[PDB]
């Protein structure tokens, strides 16, 4: 009585989406290496980027 | 001046001009 | 140019003497980044 949601018969046949354990996760930040407006235009330059 | 020993085409290869005869030295027409 | 006729086959050898700059640079631990250049007869353009 204070480990189990209140149900109106055991062993419900379709647990609801909200008396189920979802799992929200943080929000995946990501690091954007790069800019590819001025990777672009240096390329266009000429130069030749290259490497890591 | 020979071109023995020689790659195949040391030259930049211009348009087959589209004409008529610039293609080969055969015979021909009816 | 001109050259006196040798009968062994012979090709020439012409340079541009052209900038070849590099920088290379390392903004964290194990990483390299580099950037090549060569002014009149750059390596790469805006169609690659």
């Amino acid at each position: 009585a204070l480990t189990s949601t209140p149900r109106s018969q055991l062993n419900p046949p379709n647990w609801p989406a909200a008396q189920v354990y979802q799992e929200n996760p943080a929000p995946t930040t990501v690091l954007l290496p790069r800019d590819a407006e001025a990777e672009v235009q240096m390329t266009n330059s000429g130069a030749q980027l290259a490497g890591g | 001046v020979s071109f023995k020993g020689g790659v195949f085409s040391p030259y930049l290869t211009t348009r087959l001009p589209a004409w008529a005869g610039v293609r080969q030295n055969v015979m021909g027409s009816n | 140019f001109e050259v006196d006729p040798m009968d062994e086959p012979t090709l020439l050898y012409v340079l541009f003497e052209v900038f070849d700059v590099v920088r290379i640079h390392q903004p964290h631990r194990g990483v390299i980044e580099a950037v090549y250049l060569r002014t009149p007869f750059s390596a790469g353009n805006a169609t690659t």
